[PDB]
């Protein structure tokens, strides 16, 4: 029976497809590890897939996955129990150390480039022709933290050129220096920009960019991780 | 076992209930109070299904079917073997689903991410509840709910649909289907676009979001953008389910006749109702 | 409360983005269209430019002729009366030739011929469009995933109006061009073949259709949930995994015991969707050709 053969064959195919999909999804994060960083005994029934190499744009090199995994950064956490499966307590200030929801990844310390070789993200003042086309322009507005105290003022919008979208708001602090705030973590209001994630006193701690006109992937992660971490770690001040 | 980059995220906190009492993991799974709740509800529901199977006289996965109380019972209780088990299992299911969503919320809090996922899941839960709770209650009997059986619930869909003629004529159902088809279309396109850029022709450098924008603008004259496509997929999927729940909540309540006849309100508009010619004249 | 990122708070706009050049024939690319502030609240505000080479002009021409052929027929049925046209718009239908005519082209224009003409135009429009999805990717040096995924949808469409009818021996087996009529055709098809709920490929097709909504709801929500870390910059996250991708993966790992990667989730996505019409087309093609009644077939298997 043709139909019986077809359905029988389809299930064989589907199993093979699921096998393919699961292994393809093991190109990051595997092999699994014990809490101490050593290889876990049980890796599961799916083996690591054969490595594949991505040729990065603009001669940035290549990425081969699966590949040697490592955090490449100190992780300030310590066990809270004598057996596996329990939380690991921050050994210092989690927001400063970058752990828990304040975590960041040691990404490449270079700015992402668009298909034309120019920095993908740029402060609007340096993005020729870019301007606020709709909605409340946040530039010039005071920035309030969850402690209801003013933490600074918006001095610019950082735009993702290819997507023509706002990624960050640049905020100048009382000391004159600035910090970037993820657009997704601020609320633009008629008279101000409110940041629920951070109290005014934590703005100075937001990781700074080394060059005022650009932001690297590494800096992006440190900035976004720090702000997001505030939801949990700044709760006492909220 | 943990993913190579996982330990830094396994910190204390984020729980909604119980403090640190259930703040831990079992293998890859996070537990939490709602993990315990989900396990309880799921285990009990599964045990009761197995018991319903015994009362039914079969262990065949294809035959096991738990039915809600017959219409005679209205919205009241019923003997375990005559609809009572379905009632309890339904409570367990609801408890397990809601607990699952709340567990996701705790996970969101520990990871410092948005709550979009459980919010989205809540739509599926509300669709389920529309069929086993809201619609049955509005109609006056648990018997209008679908049975828990692999094939028997399909009998219910078929029988329920034909109760109103060809169910295709339910206007809310048409909208729901449009969103389901459009969603699958958008999902295929999204997956294909990202992959076509990450996996260009052999030997070439990975393509960029600019290439993604360019491909679709060249193709159809528009590119919704990366943020836009994920907002779209979420909206299409949730809209499909919203209209699904809507098409059923109005069926057997505000509208109970043949759905095809509903469309006469349009054909009967005074300004063209009696104009000769066409299909309806 | 907090910003959910469903609609943008502020829109920014720059010079019209003319896109990548690569191997594209810029001569066939139009100028940029207008900008829609309305659309800009949800996605990109920019319309165009669009690419229109010979193949594209052919596809649009055929597609329009397909649309117009059906439409001219609708006006006819309406007695060329505008009011009737709108009144019975959903009731009009361009039906295929009667069984009598089999696979011939001798059927009168008003009794099948026009349906065949319209179908020919649709055939050309769809296949030329497919070539276009392939060629637009090739000119940009991109993979051909879009063309291959599109082929899956084309498969069900081909099965419905061309392959199955041919194997069945008559154009009468095909789908009519009409809003209500194609719905009636769908219901009838199930009734005639013993209830499609008994067709295993229909059950699978449904699993993938529901699954596509499950998965896009999961993926869309996940990306929005981690957009605060630039999670939507998917290609960037594939090339250099960030905390957005790690948290996305851990949300799911902690929730259901396993997870994906930023690249891998899009493979789950493309297959979940593609399988809808792949299994669907098989289910339909087997109906009437190999299996006359699914309930009956299920009793024997
Ligand atoms: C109707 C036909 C429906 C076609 C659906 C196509 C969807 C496929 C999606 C896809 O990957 O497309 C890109 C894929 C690569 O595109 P590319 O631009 O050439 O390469 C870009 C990069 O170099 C390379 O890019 P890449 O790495 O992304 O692609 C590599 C890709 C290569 O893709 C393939 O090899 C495709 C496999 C074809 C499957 C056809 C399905 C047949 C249905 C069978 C069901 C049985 C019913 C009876 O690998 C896979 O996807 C693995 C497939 C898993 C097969 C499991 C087999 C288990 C057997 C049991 C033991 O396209 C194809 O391979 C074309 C298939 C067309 C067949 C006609
Ligand atoms: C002859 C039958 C009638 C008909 C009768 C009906 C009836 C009757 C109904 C539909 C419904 C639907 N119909 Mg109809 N329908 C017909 C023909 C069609 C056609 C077609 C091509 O012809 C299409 C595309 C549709 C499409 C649809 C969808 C819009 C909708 C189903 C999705 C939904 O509600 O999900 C909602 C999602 C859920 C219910 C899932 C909830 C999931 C829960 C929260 C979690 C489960 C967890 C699980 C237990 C754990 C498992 C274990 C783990 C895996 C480990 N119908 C014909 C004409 N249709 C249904 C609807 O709108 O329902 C509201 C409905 O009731
Ligand atoms: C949605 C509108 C109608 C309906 C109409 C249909 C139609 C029509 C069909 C199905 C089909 C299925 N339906 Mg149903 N179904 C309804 C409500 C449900 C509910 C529910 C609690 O609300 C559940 C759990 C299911 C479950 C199922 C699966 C048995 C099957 C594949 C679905 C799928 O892959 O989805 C997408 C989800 C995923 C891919 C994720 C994985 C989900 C797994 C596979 C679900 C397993 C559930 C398990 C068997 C039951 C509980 C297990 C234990 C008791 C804990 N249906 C309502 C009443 N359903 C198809 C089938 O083949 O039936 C035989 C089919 O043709
Ligand atoms: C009474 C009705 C019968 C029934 C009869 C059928 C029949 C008959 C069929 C389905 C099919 C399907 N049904 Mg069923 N079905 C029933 C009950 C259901 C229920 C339910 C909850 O009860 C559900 C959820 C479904 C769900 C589904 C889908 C999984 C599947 C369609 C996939 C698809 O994406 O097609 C939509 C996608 C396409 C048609 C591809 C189109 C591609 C082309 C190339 C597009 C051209 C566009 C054109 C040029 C116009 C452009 C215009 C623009 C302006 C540019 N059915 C009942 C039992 N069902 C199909 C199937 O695959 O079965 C196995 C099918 O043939
Ligand atoms: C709102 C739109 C779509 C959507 C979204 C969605 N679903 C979701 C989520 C989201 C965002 C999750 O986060 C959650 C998830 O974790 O996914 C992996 C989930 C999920 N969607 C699931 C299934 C599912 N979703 C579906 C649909 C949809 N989900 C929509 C299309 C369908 C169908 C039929 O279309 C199914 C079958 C689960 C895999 C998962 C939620 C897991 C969960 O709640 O676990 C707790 C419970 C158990 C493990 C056991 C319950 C056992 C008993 C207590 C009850 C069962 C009795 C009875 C109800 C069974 C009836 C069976 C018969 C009908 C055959
Ligand atoms: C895997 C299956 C799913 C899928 C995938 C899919 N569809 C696709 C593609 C893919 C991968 C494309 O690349 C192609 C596209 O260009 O998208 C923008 C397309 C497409 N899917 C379309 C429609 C469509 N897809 C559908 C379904 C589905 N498509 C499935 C859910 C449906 C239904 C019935 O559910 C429809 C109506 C077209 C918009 C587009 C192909 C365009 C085309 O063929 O144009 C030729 C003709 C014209 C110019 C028409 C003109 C008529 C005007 C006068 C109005
Ligand atoms: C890169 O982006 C994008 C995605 O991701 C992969 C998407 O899924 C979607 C979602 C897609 C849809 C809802 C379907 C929309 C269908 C069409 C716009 C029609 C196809 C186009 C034509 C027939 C030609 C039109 C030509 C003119 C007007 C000249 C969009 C818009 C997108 O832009
Ligand atoms: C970019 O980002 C993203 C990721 O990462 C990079 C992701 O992974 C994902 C996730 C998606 C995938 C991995 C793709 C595959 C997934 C699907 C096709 C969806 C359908 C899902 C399933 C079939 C799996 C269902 C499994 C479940 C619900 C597991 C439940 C079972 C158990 C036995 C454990 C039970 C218990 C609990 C509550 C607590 C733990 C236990 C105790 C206390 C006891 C998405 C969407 C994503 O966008
Ligand atoms: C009032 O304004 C004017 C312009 C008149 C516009 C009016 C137009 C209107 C109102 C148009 C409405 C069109 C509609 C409603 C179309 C609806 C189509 C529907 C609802 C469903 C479509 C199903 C069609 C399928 C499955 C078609 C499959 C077709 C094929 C597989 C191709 C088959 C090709 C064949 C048989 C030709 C073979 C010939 C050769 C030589 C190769
Ligand atoms: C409906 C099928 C989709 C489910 C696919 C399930 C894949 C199970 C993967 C388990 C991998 C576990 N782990 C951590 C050991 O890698
Ligand atoms: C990548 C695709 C993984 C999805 C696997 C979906 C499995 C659900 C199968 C359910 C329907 C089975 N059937 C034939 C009895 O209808
Ligand atoms: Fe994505």
């Amino acid at each position: 029976d043709l139909a019986s053969l077809a359905i029988y064959s389809f299930w064989i195919f589907l199993a093979g497809l699921i096998y393919y999909l699961q292994t393809e999804n093991m190109r990051e994060g595997y092999p699994l590890e014990n809490e101490d960083g050593t290889p876990a005994a049980n890796q599961g029934p799916f083996p690591l897939p054969k490595p594949k190499t991505f040729i990065l744009p603009h001669g940035r090199g290549t990425l081969t996955v699966p590949g040697p995994e490592s955090e490449d950064r100190p992780i300030a956490l310590a066990r809270t129990a004598v057996s596996e499966g329990f939380p690991h307590a921050p050994t210092g200030d989690p927001m400063k150390d970058g752990v828990g929801p304040a975590s960041w990844v040691a990404r490449r310390d270079l700015p992402e480039l668009d298909g034309h070789g120019h920095n993908k993200i740029k402060p609007m003042k340096a993005a020729a022709g870019f301007h606020v086309s709709a909605g409340k322009n946040p530039i010039g507005l005071p920035v309030r933290g969850c402690d209801l105290e003013i933490a600074g003022k918006v001095v610019d919008i950082w735009v993702d050129i290819p997507e023509q979208m706002a990624r960050f708001l640049e905020v100048e602090l009382k000391d004159g220096s600035t910090r970037l705030l993820p657009m997704q973590m601020v609320k633009v209001q008629s008279n101000r920009v409110h940041v629920n994630a951070l109290s005014s006193d934590l703005f100075a701690g937001i990781p700074t960019i080394k060059s005022p006109t650009e932001v690297t992937l590494l800096e992006e992660d440190k900035i976004c991780g720090y702000v997001a971490g505030g939801l949990m770690y700044a709760a006492p001040k909220r | 076992a943990l993913l190579s980059f996982e330990r830094k995220y396994r910190v204390p906190g984020g729980t909604l209930v119980g403090g640190n009492l259930f703040d831990f993991w079992v293998g890859p799974f996070y537990v939490g109070f709602f993990g315990v709740a989900t396990f309880f509800f799921a285990a009990l529901g599964i045990i009761l299904i197995a018991w319903s199977a015994v009362l039914q006289g079969t262990w065949n996965p294809q035959l096991i079917s738990v039915y809600p109380p017959a219409l005679e019972y209205g919205l009241g209780g019923a003997p375990l073997a005559k609809g009572g088990l379905w009632q309890i299992i339904t409570i367990c299911a609801t408890g397990a689903f809601v607990s699952w969503a709340l567990r996701e919320v705790e996970i969101c809090r520990k990871l410092g991410i948005g709550y979009h996922i459980p919010f989205a899941f809540a739509f599926a839960i509300l669709a389920y509840l529309t069929l086993v709770l809201f619609r049955p209650v509005m109609m006056g009997a648990w018997g209008y709910a679908f049975p828990y059986g692999i094939w028997t619930h399909l009998d219910w869909v078929s029988n329920t649909g034909y109760t109103y003629g060809n169910f295709h004529y339910n206007p809310a159902h048409m909208i729901a289907i449009s969103f389901f088809f459009t969603n699958a279309l958008a999902l295929a396109l999204h997956g294909a676009l990202v992959l076509s850029a990450a996996n260009p022709e052999k030997g070439k450098e990975m393509r960029t979001p600019d290439h993604e924008n360019t491909f679709f603008r060249d193709l159809v004259g528009y590119s919704i953008g990366t943020l836009g496509i994920h907002r779209l997929g979420l909206l299409l999927s949730l809209s499909a389910v919203f209209f699904s729940a809507l098409c059923m909540i109005i069926t057997g309540t505000i509208w109970f006749d043949q759905w095809v006849d509903w469309w006469q309100w349009w054909v009967k508009l005074p300004w063209w109702a009696n104009i000769p010619g066409g299909i309806n004249g | 409360a907090e910003y959910q990122n469903i609609f943008s708070q502020v829109q920014v706009r720059g010079p019209a983005d003319l896109g990548m050049t690569e191997d594209v024939n810029l001569a066939n690319r139009s100028g940029v269209g207008p900008f829609s502030t309305l659309l800009g609240w949800f996605g990109n505000a920019q319309l165009g430019p669009i690419y229109l080479g010979s193949l594209g002009v052919l596809s649009l021409f055929s597609g329009l002729m397909w649309f117009f052929t059906i439409g001219i027929w609708f006006w006819y049925q309406a007695g060329w009366n505008p009011a009737v046209f709108l009144r019975d718009l959903f009731f009009f239908s361009l039906e295929p030739p009667a069984p009598e005519y089999g696979l011939s082209f001798a059927a009168p224009l008003k009794e099948g011929g026009l349906w065949l003409i319209a179908s020919f135009f649709m055939f050309v429009a769809v296949w030329s469009w497919w070539g276009r999805t392939y060629l637009r990717a090739q000119a940009l040096g991109m993979g051909k995933h879009t063309a291959w995924a599109f082929l899956s949808a084309i498969w069900l469409w081909m099965v419905l109006g061309f392959i199955r009818p041919i194997l069945m021996g008559s154009w009468s087996e095909a789908v009519p061009y009409g809003i209500f009529s194609h719905l009636d055709w769908t219901n009838n098809f199930s009734l005639v073949h013993g209830n499609l709920f008994y067709n295993p490929f229909h059950g699978l097709s449904i699993a993938f259709l529901y699954g596509s909504a499950l998965l896009f709801a999961m993926h869309g929500a996940t990306i929005l949930a981690v957009s605060r870390f630039g999670g939507e910059c998917e290609l960037e996250q594939i090339a250099d995994r960030g905390t957005a991708a790690e948290r996305a993966a851990l949300f799911w790992r902690w929730t259901m015991g396993f997870n994906a990667t930023m690249e891998g989730i899009h493979r789950w996505a493309i297959w979940m969707a593609v399988l809808v019409t792949l299994t669907g087309g098989i289910g339909i093609l087997l109906s009437g050709t190999v299996v006359d009644n699914w309930y009956v077939w299920g009793q024997n298997h």
